[PDB]
């Protein structure tokens, strides 16, 4: 009989895990305080990591990776890409970013107006977004002025990067979109990529000449289901599974799905990953993390993918929760701890 | 020369002790019944073992070390075991009945009755010192004596030597071999009032060597002599700098210049490998990178945590066997090029490399194996606090309740100086937490 | 990677390797909370003693 | 050098005072003259905590037997180990206590308790170092139960920073001599309530459940009770009279295990209790040991939690394996286990097993279910005084009935104190 605590009552994938582990009438939840747990269910901030794996004869597991915060912050996510050399500044996959802190608190803010005035000058499209993790608070400006001031404005940091000003437009609809891909790494550090993805697409036709209106830029569920008037149109709640993607990519590209864009979400996923790894990995530790990770992707006119950030603690596709929390318990809970296909993950095979 | 005074509190203290100058006298060739061959200067000498043998006209050479406990039968085994001619009656010092795991007992009650007599058996070996360096202090956390009567002998000892350093080995309570619930008690009160009396403190945390004795050396259920012979190795390699000749940590002072930036965070982490079984067939011997690369590993730490999420801020490597500079540097490179190794933007990113020839010393028919080349990692890292955390913890699950506190009180203890040094290891975890994080 | 302060000796060496550079109570006050810890005692032993007594 | 001094009082503490005695005795290899024929030199390694050494090295137990009538105490000394004993330890009265509180602790007992305090003087005056005390009795009569808990008070006064610990018999009407018993007994409690260190309660009723039915026994004797008295009190005794760590000094184990001074009664247990030839793994000690049937304080354990649990594993065995099935018990079942003591369940192990048996467990549980025995007692305590009925055998001997009322509030409270940290 395993034993499993609670510390994250927010959490609507794990809350479905914690419903399934209660059913294989094998596992047992204990007080959220209880130290006596082989698997911890643990708190998105603060996570008492330095108390795991003291406790003699329990092998303990917990759900989040200490130090994958550094992908899955904005501004770690920048410094993270310029400063490794598995990465490189010349990193082609994600958008030109900088780190900028508000005036009021290194910085790239000089950096960033250098590029900006040569792209200015160049006649080049000079469309940048500013943004950071405190949001719900984006701001999409041409004129660096208001980018800066739209930051000094606030009291925390942000990022200024490119905008894709050429987004793939879905037809009919012109509009844009991004891609969701769930990634689930285990305690052997394997790369599990959920068959199933989905794009939040957004209900209103791309306009470029228009950035005040951010309700066709940002492609975001809550978004799109309160501030746009064509919600649910196209596809239900601005979501289109990969079956109808591809199926749309072969009608209109005459291309695949994981020909034109899915080998460059594999290869991205490994390589934010692999880089971390020697950081994160519990290979050699005193307990052993697993965690779900939440990818987001932009794709480009000419089928070009962009990653635009990675999240630490993601919500799913309410159609998904089933298959995917399954998932969770078959390859990172499971492992671990056994029970008394056709897998639904796609392994990332890596040199370690 | 100058010379060093071991002090050994309590039960964890003494054995550890005996385990360390057991080691020590088969490390410079001195039999049990104090002689020496090798030194040509019959009943004197300033010598760089000196530093922990004194010598009388008969040619013995006796540890200047003392042992302390406030219950007779441990410090009975030093009077009729191996080394019994070593020490003379005046360094054993016994009481009939210990502290039974209350700090309050050991520091209040049953010190207060004894501390002038320690102070007098140590007097008379520092009147054997031209040049007295300090005091090394051996003890547990746990122990009523171990934790109690040493933060009175630590607070004395700043009174009657204030120009003299001392540092502490001290021995973190461990579940799985730990028979006391009040443990995290003891280790906080304790922790409180040695604090500003302690110049350099290495933590070894039993659960870490209880796990290396499973793990390196395949003993199923370790006993206290595989603990303690493991712990005298790192013992000895951070001692070893005082007792042979070289440049690097040749007096305590140099502890604390390279390992203490800042004085209230003095508990460097100690890292050791290789520890090999002596019962396997025959080990391929590691080499300087390999050892080297292991001091990164948590495995080998004398306190399980993970460096790699804190911020170094100094870090010595003590070498002893086949050994050359060349080596060290080779893999030096290689580690940073590979491993998470953050040092805080004050302090510069480097390390101090010490190497003594003679390899590591084993007692015969012991656990560990001879080896070529060990080396011993000294680092001052914010990871460390993890321990704070977790024994913080503790303590506050039984203080919510006031479990146990009737017994402290009932030595005379006030129950304030629970939140005392309950918010001095709050501050402690500060201080870490402004250094380390960003 | 700079080396300094090379010492070497017949039974070892020592030296320094740089990857890159930076950016008390009195005599007096231990007896008496000695002291007061052992008046305490004597107050609850008395307490108790005259406890029996009743 | 730390001597107990060891008292038994009244019938039940001198009949089951001397089984002890016989059991340890037999594990020291001392024989029923006090001659030393053992082979180990374990046996002798702590010997004196328990024998004084006479001429000709006699080993003689530091015991102290007391009663206000004769009889018992004549089987002892006409019993199997009975010239083993001091024959100046022998004090006696005639006049008897009737089962009755009163007698035994303001009457009848104080003519005869200063000398009784004279012969524990004498046994105290020749120990290097005295630990403490252990007494056994029963709070169900009167000799035990009323001039035990005034000999306690006496020896708490004389050596006020020496452990007090107590074997006491609680009574239950499956086993019963007299209706007077839970009068007896609610008087006694709250006397140990505030006197003792450490006090491990044996519920008659589950001595008698366990002969019954485990057992097997068809008609129980106060003998058959006896033998289980007998051994568990060598079982928790053991960390005391060998080498160990755990619990291996008096004050240590309370340090251990009391973390409130009232909450200081401990519940035992011990296996196995029996296909008696057959060997017993180490699961089957720790599942036994833990099991409510094994205990004998004649409370579920799953009705309250453990504030602290000492267990012992004695013999040649596994201690990995004793670490790996103790670590099962409490992850398997930590919802017992009150999670704001942490590690508070310890183990430890002894290599010489009792008296033909491969190996044992004792277990000494301090479990808030304890409360269910003071909450029988109490009820059985207020059903009669209600009444008033049988009070007047008391208020004869000059007790008044405000008396019984401060002893019943005390014993609701000490319930009361057990059931807020239940929760
Ligand atoms: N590594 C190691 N730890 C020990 C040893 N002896 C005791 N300990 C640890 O020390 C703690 C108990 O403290 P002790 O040193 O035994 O107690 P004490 O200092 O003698 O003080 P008293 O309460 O008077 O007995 C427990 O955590 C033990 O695990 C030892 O020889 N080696
Ligand atoms: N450089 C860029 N170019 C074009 N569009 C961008 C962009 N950066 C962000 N966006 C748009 O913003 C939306 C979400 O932005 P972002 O992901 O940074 O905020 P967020 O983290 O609160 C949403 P989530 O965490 O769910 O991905 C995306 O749908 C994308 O269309
Ligand atoms: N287990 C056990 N219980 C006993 C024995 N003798 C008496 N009792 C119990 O003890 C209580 C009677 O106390 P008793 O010792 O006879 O009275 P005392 O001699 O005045 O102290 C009743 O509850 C009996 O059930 C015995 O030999 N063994
Ligand atoms: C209380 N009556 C005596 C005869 C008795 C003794 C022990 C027992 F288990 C049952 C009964
Ligand atoms: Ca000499
Ligand atoms: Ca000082
Ligand atoms: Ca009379
Ligand atoms: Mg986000
Ligand atoms: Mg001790
Ligand atoms: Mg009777």
């Amino acid at each position: 009989m395993y034993t499993f605590v609670v510390r994250d009552e927010n959490s609507s994938v794990y809350a479905e895990v914690s419903r399934l582990l209660l059913a294989t009438g094998q596992w047992k939840r204990l007080r959220k305080d209880n130290p006596r747990f082989n698997l911890m269910l643990g708190e998105r901030n603060r996570l008492p990591f330095g108390r795991l794996g003291h406790e003699p004869g329990l092998v303990q597991l917990v759900n989040y990776y200490r130090g994958a915060d550094k992908l899955c912050r904005k501004a770690s996510l920048v410094k993270l890409i310029k400063t490794s050399p598995e990465l490189s500044e010349s990193c082609t996959w994600f958008p030109e970013s900088y780190v900028i802190y508000p005036t009021n608190l290194t910085d790239e803010r000089e950096v960033f107006l250098a590029a900006y005035n040569r792209r200015r000058e160049g006649r080049e499209g000079n469309v940048w977004i500013a943004k950071s993790s405190a949001g719900a608070g984006i701001l999409i400006s041409s004129e660096a002025s208001e980018l800066l001031d739209f930051i000094d404005e606030q009291g925390q940091v942000h990022v200024i990067q490119k905008y894709l000003e050429k987004p793939l437009l879905l037809e009919p609809g012109h509009r844009k979109f991004d891609i969701r891909s769930w990634v689930l790494v285990d305690h052997l550090y394997n790369i599990y990529l959920y068959r199933e993805g989905v794009l939040r697409t957004s209900s209103e036709p791309y306009n470029s000449a228009n950035f005040q209106d951010k309700t066709c830029h940002l492609t975001n569920h809550c978004i799109q289901k309160e501030y746009s008037k064509n919600y649910g149109r196209y596809e239900e709640g601005n979501e289109m599974f990969f079956e109808e993607f591809n199926q749309y990519l072969m009608d209109a590209l005459n291309t695949t799905l994981e020909n034109s864009i899915l080998l460059q979400i594999k290869h991205i996923i490994r390589s934010c990953l692999m880089c971390i790894e020697p950081a994160i990995s519990t290979k050699h530790l005193h307990y052993q993390s697993f965690q779900l990770f939440g990818f987001d992707f932009m794709v480009d006119e000419e089928l070009k993918v962009w990653l635009i950030e990675v999240n630490g603690a993601p919500a799913c596709a309410q159609k998904l929760y089933a298959e995917l929390c399954q998932g969770i318990v078959d390859v990172a809970i499971s492992s671990v701890f056994p029970l008394a296909p056709t897998s639904i993950f796609i392994k990332l095979h890596h040199h370690h | 020369m100058r010379e060093c005074i071991s002090i050994h509190v309590g039960q964890a203290g003494v054995q550890i002790g005996n385990a360390c100058w057991e080691l020590y006298c088969l490390e410079h060739g001195i039999q049990p019944d104090g002689q020496m061959p090798s030194d040509k200067t019959i009943g004197g000498g300033d010598d760089s073992f000196n530093t922990f043998f004194s010598e009388t006209g008969a040619g013995k050479h006796v540890p200047r070390a003392v042992f302390v406990d406030l219950e007779p039968t441990v410090i009975d085994e030093v009077r009729t075991g191996t080394y019994r001619q070593l020490f003379h009656p005046e360094q054993l010092i016994t009481g009939k009945e210990d502290a039974a795991n209350n700090y309050a007992r050991g520091h209040y009650t049953i010190g207060k009755e004894i501390i002038d007599l320690v102070l007098d058996r140590i007097r008379k070996l520092a009147d054997q010192c031209t040049g007295l360096q300090g005091f090394l202090v051996f003890h547990s956390f746990g122990g009523g004596t171990g934790s109690g009567f040493t933060s009175l002998l630590m607070e004395r000892l700043s009174v009657d030597y204030g120009k003299k350093s001392k540092l502490e080995f001290s021995i973190y309570p461990a579940p799985q071999v730990s028979t006391a619930v009040v443990e995290p008690y003891n280790s906080i009160l304790t922790t409180h009032t040695t604090l500003e009396h302690s110049d350099c403190a290495f933590m070894v945390d039993n659960e870490a060597i209880y796990d290396i004795c499973r793990r390196n050396l395949d003993i199923e259920r370790p006993t206290y002599t595989n603990l303690n012979r493991l712990i005298s190795q790192i013992v000895s390699s951070i001692t070893a700098s005082l007792r042979f000749d070289g440049a690097l940590n040749v007096d305590l002072t140099e502890f604390q210049t390279n390992l203490v930036p800042y004085p209230r965070i003095h508990f460097p982490l100690a890292t050791y490998a290789p520890v090999i079984s002596a019962e396997k067939a025959y080990h391929e011997q590691l080499s300087v990178a390999e050892i080297t690369n292991a001091c990164f590993e948590p495995a080998n730490q004398m306190v399980k945590c993970d460096p790699r999420h804190g911020k170094y801020m100094a870090c010595c490597l003590l070498y002893r066997g086949d050994v050359v500079p060349k080596d060290v540097n080779a893999a030096i490179a290689t580690i940073k090029t590979k491993r998470s190794i953050q040092f805080v933007d004050w302090c510069p990113t480097g390390f101090k490399v010490g190497i003594n020839y003679q390899p590591p010393t084993v007692v015969p028919g012991g656990d560990l194996a001879k080896v070529q080349r060990a080396v011993c990692m000294l680092s001052n890292t914010t990871a460390i606090a993890e321990a704070w955390a977790r024994l913080d913890h503790k303590f506050d699950l039984m203080y919510a309740k006031r479990a146990f506190v009737h017994w402290y009180v009932g030595e005379g203890m006030e129950e304030g100086e629970f939140s005392e040094a309950r918010e001095d290891m709050a501050a402690l975890e500060k201080d870490y937490e402004e250094v380390g994080v960003d | 990677m700079e080396v300094i302060e090379l010492n070497k000796c017949t039974s070892g060496q020592s030296f320094e390797v740089i990857l890159k550079p930076p950016s008390d109570p009195s005599l007096e006050e231990i007896q008496k909370k000695l002291e007061a810890a052992e008046e305490r005692r004597k107050y609850q032993e008395a307490e108790l003693l005259k406890h029996l007594a009743e | 050098m730390r001597e107990i001094v060891h008292i038994q009082a009244g019938q039940c503490g001198n009949q089951i005072g001397a089984k002890f005695w016989e059991v340890i005795s037999d594990e020291h290899g001392i024989d029923p003259t006090g001659s030393y024929h053992g082979d180990s030199d374990l046996q002798l390694e702590r010997i004196n905590v328990y024998y004084n050494e006479a001429t000709g090295n006699k080993y003689v137990p530091r015991a102290i037997l007391v009663d206000l009538e004769p009889g018992t105490m004549d089987s002892v000394r006409s019993g199997p180990f009975g010239q083993i004993f001091r024959p100046d330890n022998f004090v006696f009265g005639q006049s008897g206590a009737g089962n009755n509180w009163a007698k035994g602790h303001y009457t009848e007992g104080a003519e005869l308790v200063d000398s009784v305090l004279d012969v524990v003087r004498k046994e105290s005056e020749s120990c290097d170092c005295l630990q403490g005390f252990q007494l056994t009795h029963s709070l169900g009569g009167g000799t035990g139960s009323g001039m035990g808990t005034l000999l306690i008070s006496k020896i708490r006064e004389e050596y006020p920073d020496r452990i007090m610990n107590t074997f006491s018999v609680m009574p239950s009407p499956k086993v019963s001599d007299t209706v007077v018993e839970p009068y007896n007994a609610t008087l006694s409690v709250h006397q140990l309530v505030e006197n003792t260190d450490e006090t491990y309660c044996i519920d008659n009723e589950a001595l008698y459940d366990i002969c019954f039915r485990t057992l097997k026994l068809t008609t129980p004797t106060y003998g058959d009770l006896n033998h289980l008295v007998s051994a568990t009190m060598s079982g928790v005794t053991t960390c005391l009279r060998f080498p160990g760590q755990l619990n291996a000094d008096l004050r240590k184990l309370a340090v251990n295990m009391v973390p409130f001074p009232r909450l200081h009664f401990f519940m035992p247990g011990f296996a196995p209790l029996t296909q008696q030839y057959r060997a017993l793994t180490v699961p089957e000690l720790t599942q036994q040991m833990f099991d409510s049937k094994n205990m004998m304080a004649a409370c579920d354990p799953r009705h309250g939690r453990y504030l602290t649990v000492a267990a012992i594993f004695r013999g040649r065995m596994s201690m990995k394996e004793v670490d790996e099935q103790m670590l099962n018990v409490q992850n398997k079942n930590s919802s017992y286990f009150v999670e704001w003591i942490p590690n508070n369940v310890k183990t430890a192990v002894c290599d010489i097993p009792p008296r033909g048996l491969k190996m044992s467990a004792t277990f000494i549980g301090n479990s808030t279910a304890i409360q269910e025995l003071f909450k029988r007692i109490s009820e059985q305590f207020t059903a009669m005084f209600r009444r008033k009925a049988f009070l007047h055998w008391y208020t004869g001997e000059g007790m008044d009935e405000m008396e019984f009322t401060e002893a019943e509030s005390n014993m609701n409270d000490l319930v009361s104190e057990y059931q807020q940290y239940q929760d």
